[PDB]
């Protein structure tokens, strides 16, 4: 679509677009270096992506963009987080629960993105 | 539109056990994480306990490892908190909570983990 | 099509400034995230600076506080503006534009920027 490269799924890439917080192929960022040959983003915008995409009334559009998106190989986003210590459960290759050390102060830190 | 739905509160003599359980409808239970956490009268809201949608990974607060055991039937939508040799410092309002819709890796012990929490059940541990 | 058309790049003593633009095409440039990157003799390309959609900027430490990003959506033109040129930013300066969901990419031909000494 217009926004995703028919109306609901379009202005769920809209908002996704427009995420404050974005770092570029190469960028450092929050003490943070993209080492991917794309854009990621925070954490929260994903999220919002993700959850946007899944109650769109346009469920096949959303559902080829979902997938898309989500299911590419190695994908992530950043957030201020505990210093992450492991993963309690992973799944078809991505952490599903990780778990931190709570008594270190925050720092942002990668993490997968769930698969669609 | 979900709703949770808990029970297995009273109280119970220190030394006691209680089972609590937490029914959730409104979306498909297995994908979620679930998790129960308290508050006591006075004191901010804690993390107890915590398993993910498909059983394999739990958690729990380092005050009730040991003693508390949560596990989840996905057959009927319910997770359950067996709590044993209880104390004291148990009494509290238990919540459960359900995981919300993410599209990231989650920490189950955060209660920002959690976008459905249930109105609680009072857990009175006497001595 | 896409099209990114860098300018403005040139000779220029050390000490002095210059100022690229990126045209694009007008369809799109409201859309997308923004950035601009270089590749120094004999290295790989690597990233200067970003600008989101918003106006909001990052930049890379070495030319913080001496080069500025903007754009103006309404002549559908990406801007650096570089002061203080040292010889180490001698470069081909290219203009990206990124579309987020698709996870698109778009790339400038690129512009010749040589600093001298003297
Ligand atoms: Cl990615």
């Amino acid at each position: 679509t217009l926004w995703c490269g028919f109306k609901h799924t379009d202005a769920c890439c809209r908002t996704h677009d427009m995420c404050p917080d974005v770092m570029s192929a190469g960028e450092s960022k929050h003490g943070l270096t993209n080492t991917a040959s794309h854009t990621r983003l925070s954490c929260d915008c994903d999220d919002k992506f993700y959850d946007c995409l899944k109650n769109s009334a346009d469920t096949i559009s959303s559902y080829f963009v979902g997938k898309m998106y989500f299911n590419l190989i190695d994908t992530k986003c950043y957030k201020l987080e505990h210093p992450v210590t492991g993963c309690g459960e992973r799944t078809e290759g991505r952490c599903l629960h990780y778990t931190v050390d709570k008594s270190k102060p925050k720092v942002y830190q990668w993490f997968d993105l769930r698969k669609y | 539109q979900v709703q949770l739905v808990e029970s297995g509160g009273g109280l119970v003599q220190a030394g006691g056990s209680l089972r609590l359980s937490c029914a959730a409808s409104g979306r498909t239970f297995s994908r979620y994480a679930m998790g129960w956490f308290r508050q006591a009268p006075g004191k901010e809201r804690e993390f107890v306990s915590a398993i993910s949608g498909s059983g394999g990974f739990t958690d729990y607060a380092d005050s009730v490892k040991g003693r508390f055991t949560i596990s989840r039937d996905n057959a009927k939508s319910t997770v359950y908190l067996r709590m044993s040799s209880l104390k004291p410092e148990d009494t509290a309002v238990y919540y459960c909570a359900a995981e919300g819709s993410r599209g990231s890796s989650t920490r189950l012990d955060a209660r920002g983990t959690y976008d459905y929490w249930g109105q609680g059940t009072q857990v009175t541990v006497s001595s | 099509q896409v099209q990114l058309v860098e300018t403005g790049g040139g000779l220029v003593q050390a000490g002095g400034s210059l100022r690229l633009s990126c045209a694009t095409s007008g369809t799109i440039f409201s859309r997308a995230t923004m950035a601009w990157y270089r590749q120094t003799p004999g290295k790989q390309r690597e990233w200067v600076t970003t600008i989101t959609t918003s106006g909001n900027t990052n930049y890379a430490d070495s030319v913080k506080g001496r080069f500025t990003i903007s754009r103006d959506n309404a002549e559908s033109t990406l801007y650096l503006q570089m002061n203080s040129l040292k010889p180490e930013d001698t470069a081909v300066y290219y203009c990206n534009a990124q579309f987020l969901s698709s996870r698109t990419n778009y790339w400038g031909k690129g512009t010749q920027v040589t600093v001298s000494s003297g």
